[PDB]
């Protein structure tokens, strides 16, 4: 999984959002930029990572906010087994603002589905002033 | 009732100007309701005129009167006046307008309401 | 201006209200009759601004 | 300019001293009133955002 | 621009029974942008057919409108003795609107 790329109407004139990290990175930004059906971004040579058409966002015609903030926890390379990382995070769309909670567990040694038992509190995040409705909102796996 | 009134005949020498006005009563046209209006002679068939938008403001005219009418509407009032120039023999004629009721949301795709005319002749 | 300064707009028609802080633009074609108006604009559809 | 009814923009103010003695006087202000706070409290306070 | 022409020219059917009337046009034609209107002689027209489903206030179920392209047809029912009028058909999709000829139902 990847990061926050999301926009309304699907029309190149639209005040989209883009909260992006692409290898080291997070850049809050909030402007117009032209969102395809299906701007992949990593499909290519078969298994290993390349930032391939990993663009999109083409023609601006007003950028509001712009901040700078590290990328969440990722570690290298992908294989089958040994499933270990336990990525959590809950999303709320509340009177134009959008709200992540987030938490990250290690060493969760449970393989055959069965989310694991136990207790464990999620702490804010970021706050976002985003000023649209979602029900379309996405974040693209590599 | 809701419905549409129309003024009275009149009588009007050449080369002159003539207004006419169409009122409704018991009936607003809010944002979205339209209007058109239509001519009918003695034994002839009928011919349109143009149709306004009340909300937008825009007008359409017929290529043979883009000159002769013209059409505009009163929020304030919510009616249609048109104003002439230079009136001919064949103006002699029945002039009706024809709008469909709408409230804010969504309407008929047809006129249902309509008013009884005005009998305008050039003597 | 003397001549009319016509940049500022100002949305028409929409079918429901919009929540508190709602921004972003659109310009799609309202349709006001249950025919369904597609592309351009005619009898019952117009430009909402 | 400012931008369009239907195009407001919503512009970030953070890390600064918010002096509102300069926005007070000015003369043509005939619109200045507040619902949580008042107008004269404003100078003693620190906001989130 | 575009042009309506209404058939027969003239109708000389019995009261009680079925008629049939048609009109046709030339430029590209859409299914509920058609209405047919009728004038009572000394009134103003009314509303009767539009959509090919939809109804006015009262109308009886003895109208119907039928066609998919270019032409379009209205049938009636049952015939009664002042429902002879001169029958209309208006254009909404295309260029500047324009009636029809009217076409005269009688005994
Ligand atoms: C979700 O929110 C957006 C943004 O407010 C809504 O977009 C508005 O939609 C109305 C009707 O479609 C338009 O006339 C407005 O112009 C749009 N807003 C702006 C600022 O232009 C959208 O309709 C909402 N979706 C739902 C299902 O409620
Ligand atoms: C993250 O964004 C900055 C800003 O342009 C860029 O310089 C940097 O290369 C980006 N990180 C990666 C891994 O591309
Ligand atoms: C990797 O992709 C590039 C272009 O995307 C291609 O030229 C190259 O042949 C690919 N290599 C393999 C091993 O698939």
């Amino acid at each position: 999984i990847r990061g926050w790329i999301f926009g309304t109407t699907l029309d190149s004139k639209t005040q989209s959002l883009l909260i992006v990290n692409n290898a080291t990175n997070v850049v809050i930004k909030v402007c117009e930029f032209q969102f395809c059906n299906d701007p992949f971004l990593d499909h290519k040579n078969n298994k290993s990572w390349m930032e391939s058409e990993f663009r999109v966002y083409s023609s601006a015609n007003n950028c509001t906010f712009e901040y700078v903030s590290q990328p969440f926890l990722m570690d290298l390379e992908g294989k089958q087994g040994n499933f270990k990382n336990l990525r959590e995070f809950v999303f709320k769309n509340i009177d134009g603002y959008f709200k992540i909670y987030s938490k990250h567990t290690p060493i969760l040694v449970r393989e055959p589905e069965d989310l694991p038992q136990g207790f464990s509190a999620l702490e804010p995040l970021v706050d976002l002033p985003i000023g649209i409705n979602i029900t379309r909102f996405q974040t693209l796996l590599a | 009732q809701m419905q549409l009134v129309q003024s009275g005949p009149e009588v009007k020498k050449p080369g002159t100007s003539v207004k006419v006005s169409c009122k409704a009563s018991g009936f607003t046209f809010t944002d979205v309701s339209s209007l058109q209006w239509v001519r009918q002679a003695r034994g002839q068939r009928l011919e349109w005129i143009g149709w306004t938008v009340v909300g937008t403001g825009n007008t359409n005219y017929a290529p043979r009167f883009q000159e002769r009418v013209t059409i505009t509407t009163d929020k304030s009032t919510s009616t249609a006046y048109m104003e002439l120039s230079s009136l001919r023999s064949e103006d002699t004629a029945v002039y009706y307008c024809a709008a469909p009721f709408c409230s804010e949301t969504s309407c008929s795709d047809g006129f249902d309401l309509w008013g009884q005319g005005t009998k305008v002749t050039v003597s | 201006k003397v001549s009319g300064n016509y940049n500022y707009l100002y949305r028409l028609f929409r079918k429901s209200n919009l929540k508190p802080f709602e921004r972003d633009i659109s310009t799609e074609i309202y349709q006001a009759g249950n025919k369904p108006c597609n592309g351009v604009a005619g009898f019952n559809c117009y430009f909402p601004l | 300019r400012f931008a369009s009814v239907y195009a407001w923009n919503r512009k970030r103010i953070s890390n600064c001293v918010a002096d509102y003695s300069v926005l007070y006087n000015l003369a043509p202000f005939f619109t200045f009133k507040c619902y949580g706070v008042s107008p004269t409290k404003l100078n003693d306070l620190c906001f989130t955002n | 621009e575009i042009v309506l022409t209404q058939s027969p020219g003239t109708l000389s059917l019995s009261p009680g029974d079925r008629a049939t009337l048609s009109c046709r046009a030339s430029q590209s034609v859409r299914i509920s942008y058609l209405a047919w209107y009728q004038q009572k002689p000394g009134q103003a027209p009314r509303l009767l057919i539009s959509g090919s489903s939809s109804r006015a206030t009262g109308i009886p179920d003895r109208f119907s409108a039928s066609g998919s392209g270019t032409d379009f047809t209205l049938t009636i029912s049952r015939l009664e003795p002042e429902d002879f009028a001169v029958y209309y058909c208006q254009q909404y999709a295309n260029s500047p609107w324009t009636f029809g000829q009217g076409t005269k139902v009688e005994v």
